[PDB]
């Protein structure tokens, strides 16, 4: 496992176990693409709504 | 409710014995006092 | 108001040069204050042809309306050991400074 | 005057503070002053302490 | 001339001078038995006309007067009525829609967030494990190590309902074996356990959850009624009392007759009875999640079970041989009465039927607190069975209560009206319960009245010191003091001036901090003296140190080292504000300025923020594990940590990792490495099973 | 809990669970338990469909 | 209109001019000396919305049209 | 006090009971110099005032 | 976990759902409202606070 | 390398394993407030007995190694005693000024710093100016206030998240890494506080001291302003008025009129929509004022006008039960009411329909510049004060 | 008060099994301004194992 700090020296896409806040330890990875909620959770949503 | 007038206050039956005795720590008025015009070492025993 | 809508870069007013023997912050707001009733000014229909400001803290301190002494009889004053003769003695010598040869 | 009395901590500190009421007492005079004070829109400290 | 200091009343009204009537202006140095028998006997008196049942559980003799008699005379009562209690809270509901309804919901999001810590936030606590008066936290882990030896763990949620669940559960076991370290195990049959679980003290661990969630259902009420001041303090009560005084006393018409009945309730708390406090809750929460109804209603179940304990017992001495003993409470109940004097001997044969192992049967009370503030609903439900609807006639009340205390008003058109007016409200709260007392309370047309210590006439009218924390934590919480009564209780600018000059004195004289110039010898003069000769500007030191005053009145929020920071030496500014001190201590946020005194002062944590000197195996067991984990996690004493992980694997984890970044650094000397993740190999094995 | 319910998930999820439970005769507010599973469900599903 | 008022505990009453008057006042209105002191609580509360931007309550009363 | 006091501004005090109240005051009157000294003064505040 | 060890999705979206599982969690145990959840699930009904 | 044994030997003994291995670090705050002892009641009196004896402070066992025994005149500073159970070994108060005297010298750049919400109070009374007093019978509403000047109008939350970030940046959780919300307050204090010595624990507390706002519900009689609130005790009292000016800097209280504004327009153009919910929230989690999200603004401010209040509901949030009406929040006290739309003809003869508001009600009609109290009935203006 | 309660308490905590002998010392600031000292008796303090 790494520590929060050493997560700085990642690529773009590379995975690495980290020791996330205080204890547990989880696999992580940078993200492709913004990733966000916006309209695009909506869609999703309100489509049904019909 | 029952009217409070001027004439209604009664004077408190203070109660009946010997006369009281003072029981306070220190003597407050028959208290000699044996004086020093010291300008000390902050000494108790000293100034006594 | 047709001036002012000529100038388009208008920021976040800052003080550079405090007072340094008075009252900033209500010389800022003042400022502030003057910029939100010229546009209140637009918004309502005419021109008031006269805008009588918010009587605020901000502009009675600015004033010194705020910081003015109150009258008082001498009777009452009599202990007040800072009593002195009004101008008992300042005429405090500055040298000349060039600034004003620039004007 | 010999007498054989006897204290206690809590009336040791109880007795530590007549100084406070020093504080009694002249929040007592002071709030008589403010009062009349605020009635004739002024300060009545002189007038009380020296008329 | 013999000075008389009240005649100084006849020119200053007494309003404006109560202070003088206060003799104290702290606690005063003076302060059994005996008092527990009178109060268990007087409720008892009090309901003298009520069924006398046997609790089949406890085995206790318990009394009933709910529904009684009417009372026929002035005395106390508490033969208060059902339908009534019932109607009055209807009456409040109407007055103030979806009250409630509204008031639960806000009680439901505090009945499932509530961790089980909440029972350790209190004073002292009867504990039930030893039969002794205990810290509340001790008490709360004393239970909790009795729990989970009988097999009753569920309380390992955190939640404090699931503790509220354990405590049920064990209600209902045979035995409750408890172990005591010599190691010595007793074994409680189901009834000797009850009673010591449904008793109060001169109230058990057992009981403080309920009471808590009633209480909170009873704060959340009283909080939207207006005319209930007890869940606030100063500036809140302040203004209620004037509102209330400005909307009766300004009447439409001349016609209205305002009058201010200021007064108490006499033995308030031997007469409002438990019954009539769960047939309050089960009309509070109507149409609610039944188990919403199962959690508030249970304090009130168990209070009217109660059993008092009468305490420690009397002491017989012989004149001859000068003995003293203390005969304990249990043999009171057998025992010969000749040693006893006339007094005791009337109070003991009163209560000797109620007495069930040395245990009393207060089941027709309710002691001081546990329910201080479902009470103040109680009353203000008659305060607002005045508002002229509820009355159809001219006369209509208003006014406060805080817990026996109210400053109730009776407008009406004529003195008549008046007397009326008083008559009914009078008869209405003793028919609920409430018993007004007539010795204390006196009426007079509006414009001055008395609420709880608050004098009002045309308008308004012991925390002085070292605190005794540090010697910066004084030199503030003093100041902060000095401020907070300067501007909340009206203390002006000379007495704020003299009370700054007193605490200062107060504060060099506790913590010998002289000046340096002046000549008081102590044990930290000569120190103080030196310091007074190296530094070349002497303003900037602290009063702690030999150091002068600046504190007037224009700066009594700023704390002293921001205070005293351009006028200080960088040579002393370098000592004084060392974060390497050996003296700075604090080891969590809820202490990192915040004294019991909880008062929040300021502070710059100087080398003067010190800390002053001072049935589980190993008390400490919690505090060492929670210790050594903040040493893993220092971010553990600030935020509670959030994870899924368990600690132990949290820690080696954090172990393993910070020794990997440290040998991978160079500070480790490999050696050393290769031994902790040996050791951090072994814990993980010790893991396993 | 119902507070924390609906400050994560978006009002559109807790309209959808809303009439999940309307379906079934559940009370929104007496079962909350259930309502944040709906919701938790709704929501995971709508992640696993999108984007793809 | 207005009517007369009794002088209780200090009370200015306002005329229809808007000035002081220490015997009449408006209908109901009786201004105040020694200020009128505001609320410390909001009483914060869900309500139902509408369709039309009326924020209407469980009780029914409209809040903020 | 608080009620000589309201009687002395005209406000027409009133009283449920007073002979109660009398006694509640008398019962702490015991064997105290500084207790009985300021009953007398009550009393003579009593007397002066109200008359 | 899935049938036959088979994840019908790219790696970054079968993240996208895990991360905010974890988020939410996190958000429901610093309101001390997880450990209630948890034992509110029994084979896949949710059954309701008893008390 | 001491901490693991520690653990280790913890964990030997069978029974702190139970509690060490059964306990989830989320029930570990639970687990650290069953202390011990009985605090101490009566602590002024406690503290007036220690100073009499000699060695009452606890210090760490580091003074051994830099306080000598004995000063220059033979007085015993510090002692060998652990007090209680510790290591902290005991110290006369003698030690203290020692250490302030002939002590290690060091250094202070980052307290003014840290310390920025007190020595901001030093600067901004350094430059206040004073005025004449006047003894006019004041009058005192009681206003609930800010009493936290410069707090970076942030909630009690998310300034924990800023604390977890600048301070602990090794032990920060799932919610922050997993986001895109870096704030600008914690790029500045990350690098104001890159070398400070002086207490972690210290630097969070002062920090969220700072970067949070609190009320109080005072006696104010003018003024209002959040840096008017903390010299209350010098503006004001029972029978006179200081006139004062704090001369330090304000805040520019703009993002709210901005949240006003952007929830006008989004209410606007979603009531004229087909969909009103789909666009209000839509837009609430797409459009930003000045950068931030919007809903992030909507669940930071306590801002209350009515765009914004229908903004919040439409987002399931608590608004406040009081009504605004004319630019007074009227707060209901007692009483019930029922719109019951009816008819009326005005002046002119004009048919008009309104809600004739039929029920006894008592409302606080609280303002900017006015207070009042009107209770009333059915068309009956029972009583206005 | 304040200055015999100060020294009797001090005497207590530094000496708790000794007879210490206390005076009774004040200390005043003659009409003139010259200091002066005080004593008016003589307190023999007991045993004062206060627990």
């Amino acid at each position: 496992a790494l520590s929060i700090n050493e997560l700085s020296n990642l690529a773009k896409g590379e995975k690495a176990n980290v020791l996330i806040g205080q204890g547990d330890v989880v696999l992580v990875m940078k993200r492709k693409r913004d990733s966000s909620i916006l309209t695009d959770s909506q869609t999703a949503t309100k489509r049904i709504r019909m | 409710i029952e009217p409070f007038l001027k004439t209604t206050p009664r004077p408190l039956k203070l109660p009946d014995g010997p006369p009281c005795s003072q029981r306070s720590k220190f003597l407050l008025m028959d208290a000699l006092k044996l004086s020093i015009e010291d300008p000390g070492e902050g000494i108790p025993l000293y100034d006594a | 108001i047709k001036c002012m809508k000529t100038f388009f870069g208008w920021k976040e007013p800052n003080i550079v040069k405090p007072h340094e023997k008075g009252i900033n912050p209500n010389y800022l707001l003042t400022w502030k204050q003057v910029l939100a009733e010229l546009q209140d000014i637009e918004n309502e229909e005419k021109i008031p042809k006269t805008k009588n400001m918010k009587k605020t803290s901000q502009l009675r301190w600015a004033l010194g309306e705020n910081m003015a002494p109150e009258k008082v009889d001498f009777e009452d004053c009599k202990d007040v050991s800072d009593l002195k003769q009004y101008d008992s003695d300042e005429p405090e010598s500055r040298s000349l400074a060039s600034w004003i040869q620039s004007e | 005057y010999v007498r054989t009395n006897g204290t206690s901590k809590i009336k040791m500190k109880w007795g530590m503070e007549m100084r406070r009421c020093l504080l009694q007492s002249l929040q007592q005079i002071e709030s008589m002053i403010e009062a009349e004070s605020s009635v004739k829109e002024k300060d009545m400290t002189k007038e009380f302490f020296e008329n | 001339m013999d000075v008389n200091p009240t005649l100084l009343f006849l020119k200053v009204p007494v309003q404006n001078a109560i202070s003088t009537t206060f003799p104290y202006t702290g606690d005063p140095p003076y302060s059994g038995t005996g008092y527990t028998m009178d109060t268990v006997n007087r409720t008892h008196q009090y309901s003298e006309k009520g069924k006398w049942t046997k609790n089949t559980e406890t085995g206790a003799p318990q009394l009933n007067p709910i529904d009684g008699p009417l009372p026929e005379d002035n005395e106390p009562s508490g033969y208060a009525q059902t339908d009534c209690v019932l109607e009055a809270m209807a009456f409040l509901e109407e007055s103030h829609p979806g009250i409630f309804e509204n008031s639960c919901l806000e009680t439901m999001e505090i009945v499932q967030q509530t961790r089980v810590d909440k029972l350790t936030q209190g004073r002292q606590t009867y504990d039930w494990t030893l039969n002794r008066n205990q810290p509340a936290a001790t008490a709360l882990a004393n239970t909790i190590e009795i729990f989970r030896s009988n097999g009753l763990t569920a309380n390992e949620s955190g939640r404090l309902i699931d503790f509220l669940k354990d405590v049920m559960e064990s209600m209902d076991k045979e035995e409750m074996e408890i172990t005591t370290h010599g190691k010595k195990k007793q074994r409680l049959n189901k009834k000797s356990y009850l009673i010591r679980a449904l008793t109060l003290n001169t109230p058990g661990m057992q009981i403080r959850g309920f009471v808590y969630f009633v209480e909170t259902l009873a704060r959340s009420i009283c909080e939207k009624l207006e005319q209930s001041g007890l869940p606030v303090g100063g500036n809140e009560k302040k203004a209620k009392l004037a509102n209330v005084v400005r909307k009766m006393m300004t009447n439409s018409q001349d016609t209205e007759l305002s009058f201010t009945i200021t007064g108490d309730n006499t033995k308030w708390n031997e007469n409002q009875n438990p019954r009539m406090f769960l047939a309050m809750i089960t009309y509070i929460t109507r149409n609610q999640p039944e188990w919403f109804r199962n959690v508030l209603s249970i304090a009130p179940i168990m209070f009217s079970n109660k059993m008092a304990r009468l305490g420690r017992g009397y002491m017989f001495e012989s004149k001859s041989m000068k003995l003293r003993t203390q005969i304990p409470a249990e043999m009171l109940a057998n025992i010969d009465l000749k040693y006893f004097n006339e007094l005791t001997k009337k109070k003991i044969e009163k209560i000797r039927p109620l007495l069930i192992d040395g245990t009393a049967s207060l089941s027709p009370g309710m002691m001081m607190g546990m329910f201080n503030m479902l009470s103040t609903v109680l009353g203000v439900s008659i305060l607002n069975l005045g508002q002229k609807r509820y009355t159809k006639t001219t006369y209509w009340w208003d006014g406060l209560q805080s817990s026996d205390d109210f400053a109730l008003i009776v407008n009406a058109p004529n003195h008549e009206g008046i007397q009326a007016g008083v008559d009914r409200f009078y008869r209405t709260c003793k028919l609920v319960g409430i018993n007004m007392s007539k010795k204390k309370s006196y009426i007079n047309r509006t414009g001055t009245f008395e609420f709880t210590s608050f004098f009002y006439r045309y308008g308004f009218v012991p925390s002085f010191g070292v605190s005794g924390i540090n010697e910066s934590a004084d030199m503030s919480i003093g100041v902060t003091v000095i401020k907070n009564n300067m501007i909340n209780n009206d203390l002006g600018p000379a007495t704020a001036q003299m009370a700054l000059q007193l605490f200062i004195k107060d504060y060099r004289y506790t913590y010998r901090c002289h000046r340096g110039d002046t000549q008081i010898q102590t044990r930290r003069s000569f120190e103080l003296e030196k310091l007074w000769e190296q530094t070349r500007s002497k303003a900037g030191l602290l009063v702690s140190d030999g150091g002068p005053n600046l504190y007037n009145i224009r700066n009594l929020h700023i704390p002293e080292v921001c205070l005293k920071w351009e006028l200080m030496d960088e040579d002393y500014q370098g000592r004084l504000c060392n974060p390497l001190n050996p003296f700075v201590s604090h080891k969590e946020i809820e202490s990192v300025n915040n004294a019991v005194v909880s008062m929040e002062y300021d502070a710059v944590a100087t080398t003067h923020s010190w800390i002053p000197k001072r049935i589980l195996e190993d008390e400490q067991m919690y505090q060492k594990c929670c210790n050594l984990f903040e040493k893993f996690f220092p971010s553990s004493s600030y935020r509670r940590p959030v994870g899924i992980s368990s600690m132990v694997e949290a820690m080696v984890s954090r172990a393993r990792i910070d020794a990997r970044i440290d040998f991978e650094s160079g500070r480790i000397k490999k050696e050393e490495f290769a031994e902790i993740m040996k050791i951090c190999s072994t814990i993980e094995e010790l893991r396993r099973p | 809990m119902e507070d924390f319910v609906r400050q994560c998930f978006n009002p559109m999820i807790v309209e959808l669970a809303e009439k999940a439970m309307k379906e079934y005769g559940e009370d929104p507010k007496i079962e909350t338990n259930k309502f944040a599973a709906i919701c938790t469900h709704l929501e995971v599903c709508f992640m696993y469909s999108d984007f793809h | 209109g207005t009517e007369p008022i009794d002088n209780v505990m200090g009370m200015i009453g306002i005329l229809p001019d808007m000035t002081p008057s220490t015997e009449m006042s408006l209908r109901g209105v009786r201004v105040s000396k020694m200020g009128v002191d505001e609320y410390s609580s909001t009483e914060r509360v869900v309500v139902s919305i509408d369709r039309f931007l009326r924020v209407r309550d469980q009780r029914g009363n409209v809040l903020l049209s | 006090l608080l009620i000589a006091q309201a009687l002395r501004d005209n406000l027409e005090p009133g009283t449920f009971d007073l002979g109660g109240l009398y006694e509640a005051i008398e019962e702490c009157l015991i064997n105290d110099p500084w207790v009985l000294l300021n009953a007398s003064w009550f009393n003579s505040f009593l007397a002066h005032a109200l008359k | 976990m899935a049938t036959k060890a088979d994840y019908t999705l790219d790696e970054e979206s079968r993240a996208r759902i895990k991360t905010r599982l974890f988020t939410i969690r996190q958000e429901m145990a610093t309101r001390g409202l997880w450990d209630s959840f948890r034992q509110s699930e029994r084979g896949e009904e949710t059954i309701e606070e008893k008390f | 390398m001491e901490r693991i044994k520690e653990l280790r030997d913890l964990m030997s003994q069978s029974r702190t394993r139970e509690i060490l291995t059964k306990t989830t670090v989320d029930h570990m705050a639970i687990i650290k407030k069953y202390t011990s002892g009985r605090q101490e009641k009566n602590p002024a009196l406690r503290m007036k007995w220690m100073m009499a004896m000699k060695y009452p402070i606890t210090a760490d066992k580091r003074i051994i190694e830099m306080i000598p025994e004995r000063n220059e005149q033979g007085q015993t500073l510090w002692s060998k005693t652990n007090d209680a159970g510790s290591d902290r070994v005991m110290v006369s108060p003698l030690a203290v000024t020692w250490w302030n005297r002939n002590g290690p010298t060091t250094s202070t750049v980052h307290y003014p710093k840290v310390y920025k919400t007190y020595f901001e109070k030093v600067e901004r009374l350094k430059h206040g100016t004073f005025g004449p007093v006047h003894f006019r019978n004041q009058v005192k509403i009681r206003r609930r206030v800010d009493t936290n000047p410069g707090h970076a109008d942030l909630s009690a939350k998310e300034a924990q998240d800023v604390i977890m970030e600048v301070v602990f940046p090794n032990e920060v959780g799932a919610r922050i890494l997993t986001s895109e919300s870096q704030l600008t307050i914690t790029k500045e204090k990350k690098e104001e506080l890159q070398d400070c010595k002086i207490a972690p624990l210290m630097v969070a507390y002062m920090l969220e001291r700072e970067l949070v706002r609190k009320t109080r519900f005072l006696p104010v009689a003018g003024g209002t302003s959040s840096v008017y609130i903390e010299v209350l005790h010098l503006t004001q009292g029972t029978c006179w008025e200081q006139m004062y000016t704090p001369g330090g800097e304000v805040r520019n209280d703009d993002v709210d009129q901005s949240l006003i504004i952007a929830a006008r327009n989004i209410v606007r153009r979603a009531t004229v929509s087909a969909d009103p919910l789909a666009s209000l929230l839509e837009m609430c989690h797409s459009t930003q004022i000045g950068g931030i999200r919007m809903v992030d603004i909507l669940r930071q401010n306590p801002t209350e006008e009515q765009a914004v209040d229908i903004c919040k509901a439409a987002m399931g949030l608590r608004i406040s039960s009081s009504f605004s009406f004319g630019g007074f929040t009227f707060k209901r006290t007692s009483g019930s009411s029922v719109t019951k739309e009816e008819e009326v003809l005005t002046g002119n003869l004009q048919t008009l329909k309104i809600r004739v508001h039929e029920g006894y009600e008592e409302f606080t009609m609280v303002g900017q510049r006015a207070t009042a109290i009107l209770r009333k009935a059915t068309r009956r203006l029972i009583q206005l004060i | 008060g304040v200055y015999i309660n100060t020294a009797l308490l001090n005497a207590s905590c530094a000496a708790m099994d000794d007879f210490q002998l206390i005076p009774m010392i004040s200390k005043c600031r003659t009409k003139e301004g010259r200091r002066k000292t005080n004593l008016y008796g003589f307190i023999i303090k007991g045993r004062s194992h206060l627990r």
